RNA sequence: CGGCGCCCGAACAGGGACUG
DNA sequence: CAGTCCCTGTTCGGGCGCC
């Protein structure tokens, strides 16, 4: 018996009508035992054909966890409430969160299950638990409490959260606390022992305030940026100068003071690719002036709050992957590289899945926003397994690309 | 007062809308006098009512015909009401595949009578039902009425039926965990691993539970009928098969004959292994009229032949045994056609199938295999909810070379090698580094957009040149064309420098087949070489023999 | 009248390169 | 800077197969 903040699908658009994708029996079982238990708790309840709305659901285990977590893909719903949450209630994003020697992510989403949900909105949380082989029809529910992974859920719980936290925040003013969807980011410059202790302490806070919390540590102060770099060479084959000049031409799409002119003249005749050509000095100086123009920061790159972030991922081989975050071509807010992730040397889709998750995480720690991915993968491939390797409680936005590599040379 | 059978569904209306009013459109004259009476029948059973003032609602009649009936069936058209009624989440999500069924000792089928008329319509929506249709010809102006149950051709009839039915069966199911029911339309199929009599026990005890809600199940019902006939399937508790397929032997071949033919072949392909539709699918390419005349080629007939011999002997699928692993083994059938079998105990198949689909302008066998494996995983999840172990005609080294080199993210799940030629191979590899002491060809091609005219040629470190004039071409084709030249005129090892990003993209993805004859030729030359290193440089940067080439070709 | 499987033909996104 | 083309690559409306 408490109020309910009415919520509306922003103007003109209807509830999500999206199809449930086939699930593995493993996951269908886990969902069945979770929803039947959640029905008993009156968190959710059964629905009829009079509700023509659907959101997809599946299940995951978080990293190093043997427990099945239910996960709803609320992206379409999240878009029409997108306007609800974005225009009505804001969360100021700490620019300092990124500077902490440590940042832990605690999953507080369970708390959202306290609060009731506006009775008029509930028909939009509709989800089907599918059946193997279409043997039964689907088991359909809708949400009674604040549904996990919806953006309205952390929005509406904002007040209550700031409350439950205010003792700790007040007692510990120097610790930074951010909240992104079902996750709460807590970070500090404390030496790691006492950090982990302050995290246990916060766990206690929400534990005694009526919350449960099913490592999470990050190290943002150590996050490195991948600069573009031209090789250091003794002797240059024709082929070396060629790869150099072409790479240099791309880089000059990013950094305009680059000139290929004298190195180009270096390539002048028709010479064997493997012939060793000495570097004229005028070109040698053009090249050195280039390595220089390549250690500076790119003019006019700054984050703009209104624009969406875009992340591009390239597969570099032998377990390495490079990425770039940007809002406008050639102006990159960040570039980076990953290697020896889980799946390295055996499963590309696993590795990429991992990559998309680490990129999203830094994107949230840095701008408090998830990027839109350009994924180097076939559509169908990705849809099939990505559902298998996902350890995150959120789901970025993505589209699929084919780019035979001339941009691959974000790496040696 | 009428009476109240089973829980009702809250059907609403599309906001800001109200019931329809329409004029009649023609329907055959003899049978419709019958419904005037039939309507009075329903009055007494509870399926109809009427009021004079209260209905601003009227609906017409338009129909579709069905074969095989020994008595006539009445009908009404709500199509205007339909368009005006709320949408539902549809209950028929598609059908189970026979190969996905677990083997059941005992399997029966109860057929529900008065199925649609056994379901209460939403109280308040009842109002919207009113309709009118011609007596025999006509005499007096008429009268009208409303529906108290699920009306024919209405959207909620199927959705709400299915759901209500489900709700009823639920307590029976919960009180009977080891029975197994499946609902298709108005038929229920029940099965158990229990003994034959306790099985018929629960069959009546369930006709009880269905009756308690008013659902009538007669005894023309058959335990002595299985195989059950369902959607082209024949189903025995132990084994399933497709219903018998008739392949036309007709001497006269129209493209529509080949069409029906193909459709029959694919449907056969779920069970009879090794079906090839390729050449038959080739006939269908780009035809204006469905009535056109087409002859059968020797290939299409040799295919039709091998297929006729596959269909000759009969065959049956087994069912799934959850205790045992699933196995999917794929064999390359050539001409970018693939077949796979999914079984558990060796030589006993759950099902078979083809993957023939040619994806992309230029492709290769590894890619196509990867695709089939993906298709198959999907099919396996829908049906058995798990991924099979895969048996594939590809060396673990072949594959490792491919997936690890390719620029895209790519994967096959847990799988092992099967030496079952043809084995899938990569027919050439490009070098990762320039080849010492190989001639180096700088290549170019160019064409003029207006005249559609151009030339393709090259220059080398050895002094060797060539320029070939070409007619009716494009910029891309000339750049391919130049690479082709460098291949033909070069020795067993060669470095080729191209400034065509396009051509480089194609060759670098190592195609073994192409729609494009020129690419096919490039491929053939590529396969003949010992070492080929292919490189890219930017145009008009004044590079190398490319500035020199550029002048000669661009001239 | 309707879903699914497939084949066939048309409209939009990415990229290249030319017209001063 | 607009406006032309040439390639490649998914989405949507047209007939068979199964109800
Ligand atoms: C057509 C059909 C569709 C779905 N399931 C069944 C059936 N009917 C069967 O013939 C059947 C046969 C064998 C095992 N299960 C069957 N059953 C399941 C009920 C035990």
């Amino acid at each position: 018996p408490i109020e309910t903040v009415p919520v509306k699908l922003k103007p003109g658009m209807d509830g999500p009508k999206v199809k449930q994708w086939p699930l593995t029996e493993e996951k269908i079982k886990a969902l069945v035992e979770i929803c039947t238990e959640m029905e008993k708790e009156g968190k959710i309840s059964k629905i009829g054909p009079e509700n023509p709305y659907n959101t997809p659901v599946f299940a995951i285990k978080k990293k190093d966890s043997t427990k099945w977590r239910k996960l709803v893909d609320f992206r379409e719903l999240n878009k029409r409430t997108q306007d609800f949450w974005e225009v009505q209630l804001g969360i100021p994003h700490p620019a300092g969160l990124k500077k902490k020697k440590s940042v832990t992510v605690l999953d507080v989403g369970d708390a959202y299950f306290s609060v009731p949900l506006d009775e008029d909105f509930r028909k939009y949380t509709a989800f089907t638990i599918p059946s193997i082989n279409n043997e039964t029809p689907g088991i359909r529910y809708q949400y009674n409490v604040l549904p996990q992974g919806w953006k309205g859920s952390p929005a509406i719980f904002q007040s209550s959260m700031t409350k439950i936290l205010e003792p700790f925040k007040k007692q510990n003013p120097d610790i930074v606390i951010y909240q992104y969807m079902d996750d709460l980011y807590v970070g500090s410059d404390l030496e790691i022992g006492q950090h982990r202790t302050k995290i246990e302490e916060l766990r206690q806070h929400l534990l005694r305030w009526g919350l449960t919390t099913p490592g999470y540590e990050l190290h943002p102060d150590k996050w490195t940026v991948q600069p573009i770099v031209l090789p250091e060479k003794d002797s240059w084959t024709v082929n070396d100068i060629q790869k150099l000049v072409g790479k240099l031409n791309w880089a000059s799409q990013i950094y305009p003071g680059i000139k290929v002119r004298q190195l180009s003249k270096l390539l002048r005749g028709t010479k064997a690719l493997t012939e060793v050509i000495p570097l004229t000095e005028e070109a040698e100086l053009e090249l050195a002036e280039n390595r220089e123009i390549l250690k500076e920061p790119v003019h006019g790159v700054y984050y703009d709050p209104s624009k969406d972030l875009i992340a591009e991922i390239q597969k570099q081989g032998q377990g390495q992957w490079t990425y770039q975050i940007y809002q406008e071509p050639f102006k990159n807010l960040k570039t980076g590289k990953y290697a020896r992730m889980r799946g390295a040397h055996t499963n590309d889709v696993k590795q990429l899945t991992e990559a998309v998750q680490k990129i999203t995480t830094e994107s949230i720690v840095i701008w408090g926003k998830t990027p839109k991915f350009k994924l180097p993968i076939q559509k169908e491939t990705w849809e099939t397994w990505w559902t298998e390797y996902w350890q995150a409680t959120w789901i970025p936005e993505w589209e699929f690309v084919n780019t035979p590599p001339l941009v691959k040379l974000w790496y040696q | 007062v009428p009476i109240s059978p089973i829980e009702t569904v809250p059907v609403k209306l599309k906001p800001g809308m109200d019931g329809p009013k329409v004029k009649q459109w023609p329907l055959t004259e003899e049978k419709i006098k019958a419904l005037v009476e039939i309507c009075t029948e329903m009055e007494k059973e509870g399926k109809i009512s009427k009021i004079g003032p209260e209905n601003p609602y009227n609906t017409p009649v338009f129909a579709i015909k069905k074969k095989d009936s020994t008595k006539w069936r009445k009908l009404v058209d709500f199509r205007e009401l339909n368009k005006r009624t709320q949408d539902f989440w549809e209950v028929q999500l598609g059908i189970p595949h026979p190969a996905g069924l677990k083997k059941k000792k005992s399997v029966t089928v109860l057929d529900v009578g008065d199925a649609y008329f056994s379901v209460p319509l939403d109280e308040d929506f009842r109002k919207y039902t009113a309709f009118t249709i011609p007596s025999i010809n006509n005499e007096t102006p008429g009268i009208r009425y409303q529906y108290n149950v699920l009306p024919q051709g209405w959207k909620g009839s199927p959705a709400i039926f299915q759901s209500s039915m489900t709700k009823i069966l639920e307590p029976f199911k919960k009180q009977n965990p080891d029975i197994v029911i499946y609902q298709y339309m108005d038929d229920l199929y029940v099965g158990s691993d229990l003994e034959i009599g306790q099985h018929r026990t629960k069959i009546e005890e369930l006709r009880q539970h269905l009756l308690r809600w008013g659902l009538t199940t007669p005894d023309k019902k058959h335990q002595k009928e299985p195989p059950f006939l369902w959607m082209g399937y024949e189903l025995h508790p132990d084994k399933w098969t497709v219903q018998p397929i008739v392949l036309p032997e007709k001497d006269s071949w129209t493209v529509n004959d080949i069409c029906k033919l193909v459709g029959k072949l694919n449907w056969a392909s779920q069970i009879y292994p090794g079906i090839k539709v390729r050449q038959l699918s080739k006939l269908l390419r780009g035809t204006k009229a469905l009535t056109e005349v087409i002859p059968l080629t020797e290939e299409a007939e040799l295919e039709l032949a091998e297929n006729r011999e596959i269909l000759k002997e009969p065959v049956h699928g087994v069912y799934y045994d959850p205790s045992k692993d699933l196995i999917a083994e794929i064999q390359k059938q050539g001409q970018g056609q693939w077949t796979y079998q999914i079984y558990q105990e060796p030589f006993k198949n759950l099902k078979t199938g083809k993957y023939a689909r040619m994806r992309g302008a230029h492709t290769n066998d590894v890619k196509q295999l990867t695709e089939a494996v993906q298709k198959i995983t999907t099919e396996s999840i829908v049906i058995w909810g798990k991924t099979p172990k895969f048996k594939l005609p590809i060396q673990k080294e072949t594959w490792e070379t491919w997936w690890t080199e390719y620029w895209q993210a790519t994967w096959i799940p847990e799988w092992e090698f099967v030496n079952t030629p043809p084995l899938v191979k990569l027919w050439y590899q490009l070098e990762k580094e320039p080849i010492v002491g190989a001639e180096t060809f700088y290549v170019d091609g160019a064409a003029n957009r207006e005249t559609k005219l151009g030339k393709a040629g090259y220059v080398t470190n050895k002094g060797r040149q060539k320029v070939v004039p070409l007619t009716n071409t494009t910029n891309q084709k000339t750049e391919l064309q130049a690479i082709y030249l460098a291949l033909q005129d070069s020795g067993l090892e060669v470095n080729i420098v191209t400034n065509s990003q396009y051509a480089l993209g194609i060759i670098q993805a190592q195609p073994d087949k192409s729609e494009s004859e020129l690419v096919n030729q490039i491929i053939e030359q590529l396969i003949k070489k010992e070492k080929v290193y292919l490189a890219w440089v930017p145009a008009h940067k004044g590079i190398g023999g490319n500035e020199q080439v550029d002048k000669l070709v661009s001239a």
